[PDB]
């Protein structure tokens, strides 16, 4: 891969949710979303109620 | 009008705004004293985002 700044490094690593900068007035998203905890248990709660 | 030398005018460059801050009302203005940026988060949505 390449990276930023025209290095080529190995390596991937990701994003952390919770700590994007959002486009909703330029600010941060929250550590904890109801996304975060719906998948925090995802395999009962990523099932949710109707949806 | 506020000082053209020594003082800070701090520029949050999220809502984009120039501000001074300066301790005013009773009882003490005579005693100054640093006004917290808690409050004033509060009142501009860009110290709630960055510095």
């Amino acid at each position: 891969p390449y990276d930023e700044t025209g290095a080529q490094v190995t390596s991937v690593s990701s994003t952390p949710f919770g700590s994007l900068i959002d486009t909703s007035t330029g600010q941060q998203i929250l550590g904890t979303n109801p996304v975060l905890t719906s998948y925090n248990s995802y395999t009962t709660q990523a099932n949710t109620n109707m949806q | 009008r506020f000082p053209t030398s020594g003082y800070n005018a701090y520029y949050d460059s999220v809502d984009k705004v120039v501000f001074v801050v300066v301790s005013f009302l009773y009882p003490y203005t005579t005693t100054s004293v640093n006004i917290p940026l808690s409050y004033l988060s509060k009142y501009l949505p860009g110290l709630l985002t960055a510095q």
